[PDB]
């Protein structure tokens, strides 16, 4: 089975920096998309991130586009974001997914279980 | 009619291994209500073998996407093709039995097939 690894979650404060890393672990052939979702408490997923497997199809949420850069190893399974300026906002729940199509994440199918991050003030 | 049920009336049959008499797709394409549909494919084999493949190989789709799933293995398939003699009261179709690998797009939170892309 294809297993998502996913690591780097935790606790900073405003206006600190964290890096989340993620792989699909066991799948033979190369995702076309990865991309980072999240998710408050009560709220809805949201979109944060997504890159496809050349280096190109990038796309960014606006609340986070400034701060996080999202990137991949090119033709490999991973991804990772890189989060700068934090805001107390970014309070949440951040999950790897692959295999699907931008940020819809309807499409995505391989998900991670989800690292938190708690940005304090 | 969710997007998975849609696909599994428009192309499923797991209740034959592959299409039965040259008269199979005049048969089922009136019967899954797609008449004419120029071009249709029915996918014999069960509905778990099907839904397996949207964890398979990721390829794009024709429309542009990117969360379609090729089987990795080769699957039973009828091909439905308008003949020279089909205009729509009476639509005519030649039954033709393939095995073949399949692309279907693929979403839900139960993740499924909701599309057929192509056969190869
Ligand atoms: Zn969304
Ligand atoms: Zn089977
Ligand atoms: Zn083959
Ligand atoms: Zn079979
Ligand atoms: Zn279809
Ligand atoms: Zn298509």
């Amino acid at each position: 089975q294809v297993q998502m690894v996913e690591s780097g979650g935790g606790l900073v404060q405003a206006g600190g920096s964290l890096r989340l890393s993620c792989a699909a672990s066991g799948y033979a052939y190369t995702y076309i998309y990865m991309g980072w979702f999240r998710q408050a408490p009560g709220k809805e997923r949201e979109g944060v991130a997504a890159m496809d497997s050349g280096g190109g199809g990038t796309l960014y949420a606006d609340s986070v586009k400034g701060r996080m850069t999202i990137s991949r190893d090119k033709g490999k399974n991973t991804v990772y974001l890189q989060m700068d300026s934090l805001k107390p906002e970014d309070t949440a729940t951040y999950y790897c997914a692959a295999g699907g199509y931008e940020l819809r994440d309807r499409t995505y199918g391989q998900w991670g279980q989800g690292t938190q991050v708690t940005v304090s003030s | 009619e969710t997007a998975a049920a849609k696909f599994e009336r428009q192309h499923m049959d797991s209740s034959t291994s592959a299409a039965s008499s040259s008269n199979y797709c005049n048969q089922m394409m009136k019967s899954r209500n797609l008449t004419c549909k120029p071009v249709n494919t029915f996918v014999h084999e069960s509905l778990a073998d099907v839904q397996a493949v949207c964890s398979q190989k990721n390829v794009a789709c024709k429309n542009g996407q990117t969360n379609c799933y090729q089987s990795y293995s080769t699957m039973s398939i009828t091909d439905c093709r308008e003949t020279g003699s089909s205009k729509y009261p009476n639509c005519a179709y030649k039954t033709t039995q393939a095995n073949k690998h399949i692309i279907v797009a693929c979403e839900g939170n139960p993740y499924v097939p909701v599309h057929f892309d192509a056969s190869v």
